[PDB]
């Protein structure tokens, strides 16, 4: 399968998420997504093929996770945005008023800016802590998807936010919006991941 | 907030 930030993934034939971005570890390839998406062990599949496992995750406290791939993956350094694709050009990370926009498998790619920094979410589970808010909107099933610049900077995968009944905030005013995101800094040096670019 |  080609690897690409916003695309939909299952996780043990049940729950779906969406690729954050493309990396490798070492001779390995991966790619990071959201830690409440699986639990370590668990299978990835893509279009109904394995694609690799959960190698670690923290969820909750944090919210970041990395699947190790098969060999017969194609990393590719580039998040999907309808057709298109954004190219990941690093990981320099925006300020608060900075635009951004998130691709992923339930609501396409949205565009916000950032609103807020360590933010705290309560989830049932527990609460997780340091999380960015932007109000680009955001739905079940994007969660893990790439948070990205226009111009190719990787900021985060998506963890969480105000959702209504009919599971996004896309029918909310920006203003009302909290859509949150686990920073990708901390995930790299934590497992030691290096991103694919181009 | 939810997870997602």
């Amino acid at each position: 399968a080609n690897i690409v930030g916003g695309i939909e993934y299952s996780i043990n034939n049940a729950s779906l998420c969406s690729v954050g971005f493309s990396v490798t570890r070492g001779a390995t390839k991966g790619f990071v997504t959201a830690g409440h998406c699986g639990t370590v062990n668990a299978t990835a599949r893509i279009g109904g093929a394995v694609v690799g496992t959960f190698a670690a995750r923290v969820f909750p406290g944090n919210d970041r996770a990395w699947v190790s791939l098969t060999s017969a993956q194609t990393l590719l350094p580039r998040v999907a945005n309808g057709s298109s694709f954004v190219t990941v050009r690093g990981s320099t990370e925006a300020a608060v008023g900075a635009a951004v926009c998130r691709s992923g498998r339930t609501t396409g790619y949205q565009c916000g800016t950032i609103t807020a920094k360590n933010v705290t979410a309560n989830y049932a589970e527990g609460a997780v802590r340091g999380l960015t808010q932007g109000n680009a909107c955001m739905g079940r099933g994007d969660s893990g998807g790439s948070w990205i610049t226009s111009a190719g900077q990787a900021q985060g995968v998506a963890s969480g936010g105000n959702v209504q009944s009919n599971g996004n905030n896309c029918g909310i005013p920006a203003s009302q919006r909290s859509s949150l995101f686990e920073r990708l800094q901390p995930i790299l040096s934590q497992y030691g991941l290096s991103l694919v670019t181009g | 907030a939810a997870p997602f």
